[PDB]
């Protein structure tokens, strides 16, 4: 919403997330806690729902627009795993970083051959 | 008509499914996530003329309706051997 | 099934890359050694065979029996194999080339023997009911001339006596170390091979005692010489079939562990629904 | 004695324990079936002679009875950490 805000003055605004896994770790503890039954893999039965009303809320707009940056942990090197496969559903591009990369003493350490944009 | 994913509608059926608390199935899916997709995709189809003629109240005649359906699936993995593919 | 089969399975199968990984390290090792060793046998043939260009060929010439193209009765083969497998079709290549030239004789009526170096060869030719005459096994990774003597021996033993008319060695060559080929060379009568010692018309040799005598064993020595280079040849060639064939199996596994651990995910998730469905409806 | 598929008198209590509405455990097989299968085959026995004529009012002397059992398991995928094998 403080973005939101900055778009409103017709700005190009960037809001990163530190991690989306946590924003949606958060919202099976509460779904947990009203007590509504689990859904996939344990995961709240909303879950496609709660990340889509956070996601779609940053887009451009006629007067401004957000960007966004959002750091992503995936369970158990799984990417099928319900939280990674309905995140990746929203991203536009990836950019993956390498610790080989890094140790040759290049940086930014991005691997050009993992990253992809769509 | 195209149905840009069915993938989607079942995840909603499933969310308002696990709401109302019924018991569910594989992959948490309710148990009717079959009629859900059957009683959609049997609409299309194609008709007889005497079934136009009937329909339309004789308004039209020897012409022979259709409706054409590619409904849009996504699957993890390339795994064709999920519950919903 | 169920996570912890395959989780066991995927780890058996990394191991299995291990040890794969390992086999083409030292493989690509021995192959640089035993081309070395490929490469320091060079000067002696080559010597010997201008000696015999001078004394042979020549100006004038010795009657000898195995430089004469004499009627064909019956043919010999000696035969190189490995002693060690996973080396590739190399050996299956090898003998199906052989077998079909061996055919293509015996069409004409002409019996054929078979003289075998390394034990595989003497596996498919007990099996496949080849004459096998005699035979050398277990030079492993140090093949020497003093063990090849025997066979050698034998085939000379018979030639001189008639009871062979030619004589050729089948052997890999080695020609990259992404390439070699299965051949069959003749060896006896001897190849005319150039080496025109007209140039040299300015000197010969004082012969002691004489040429007749020097000649037998120069060719003699020839013939053995030719067979140890063909044996180290092949010994190179396997070790680099042995190391492209298990570059290829490291990336069969490769791929086998990407299968898995899709399979592997989906029993994880599957688990977890089920015991996760049967705790919350097992309550009310 | 020879129970073929106490696999399925397995299942056939689940029913009846489901719809006396038993709280349910693993697989939603009530808790009890050990019991259930327990207590069936220690009944296959043998017994030594004094047993026998203690029971025949002395009528049988100087033999022991015996009963064998030979229960038969269906396991699904040869999966022998199931609730029942």
């Amino acid at each position: 919403t403080m973005a939101e805000k900055f778009r409103d003055e017709g700005r190009d605004v960037l809001l990163f997330v530190d991690n989306i896994y946590r924003y949606t770790l958060a919202g099976t503890e509460v779904s947990a806690l009203l007590g509504r039954m689990p859904s996939a893999v344990g995961y709240q039965p909303t879950l496609a729902e709660e990340m889509g009303v956070l996601q779609e809320r940053i887009t451009s707009t006629k007067t401004g627009s957000i960007t966004s940056v959002q750091a992503v942990y995936v369970p158990a090197d799984d990417l099928t795993d319900p939280s990674p496969a309905t995140t990746f559903a929203h991203l536009d591009a990836t950019v993956v970083l390498s610790r080989q990369i890094a140790s040759l003493g290049i940086y930014p350490a991005v691997d050009p051959l993992d990253s992809t944009s769509r | 008509i195209i149905y840009d994913d069915l993938s989607k509608q079942a995840v909603a059926y499933r969310q308002i499914s696990l709401l109302l608390r019924r018991p569910p199935g594989r992959e948490a899916f309710p148990g009717d996530v079959f009629y859900l997709h059957s009683r959609l995709l049997e609409r299309a189809a194609r008709v007889n003329a005497e079934y136009v003629e009937a329909f339309t109240k004789g308004e039209v005649k020897g012409k022979t309706g259709s409706l054409t359906a590619l409904p849009i699936i996504e699957t993890q993995a390339g795994d064709v051997s999920a519950f919903v593919p | 099934a169920g996570a912890k089969d395959i989780r066991s399975k995927i780890a058996s199968v990394q191991n299995t890359q291990k040890i794969t990984k390992a086999m083409e390290m030292v493989a690509a090792s021995k192959m640089r050694k035993s081309q070395d060793r490929m490469a320091a046998s060079r000067p002696y043939a080559e010597t010997m065979r201008k000696v015999i260009g001078h004394l042979a060929h020549g100006n004038l010439e010795y009657k000898h029996p195995y430089l004469e193209d004499r009627d064909v009765k019956r043919v010999g083969y000696l035969v190189v194999s490995t002693d060690r497998g996973l080396a590739g079709g190399l050996n299956i290549n090898l003998f199906k080339k052989l077998l079909a030239e061996m055919k293509t004789w015996t069409d004409k009526g002409v019996q054929a023997d078979l003289a075998m170096i390394g034990s595989k060869g003497v596996s498919f030719f007990n099996s496949v009911g080849g004459n096998v005459v005699a035979q050398v096994t277990g030079m492993g990774d140090n093949p020497s001339l003093s063990e090849l003597i025997g066979p050698v021996k034998v085939m000379l033993q018979a030639y001189d006596e008639g009871r062979l008319d030619k004589l050729y060695i089948v052997s890999n060559k080695f020609i990259n170390t992404m390439s070699q080929v299965p051949t069959i060379s003749q060896l006896l009568p001897l190849p005319a091979s150039d080496d025109d010692d007209l140039k040299h018309k300015s000197w010969d040799y004082l012969y002691e005692p004489d040429p007749k005598a020097l000649l037998d064993t120069l060719l003699r020595r020839y013939v053995e010489s030719q067979v140890y280079q063909g044996v180290v040849e092949n010994l190179a060639s396997e070790q680099a079939a042995r190391m492209v064939a298990m570059k290829a199996a490291t990336d069969n596994g490769g791929s086998l562990i990407k299968e898995l651990q899709l399979v592997y995910n989906k029993a994880r998730q599957a688990s977890i629904t089920q015991e996760l469905t049967e705790i919350v409806s097992g309550a009310a």
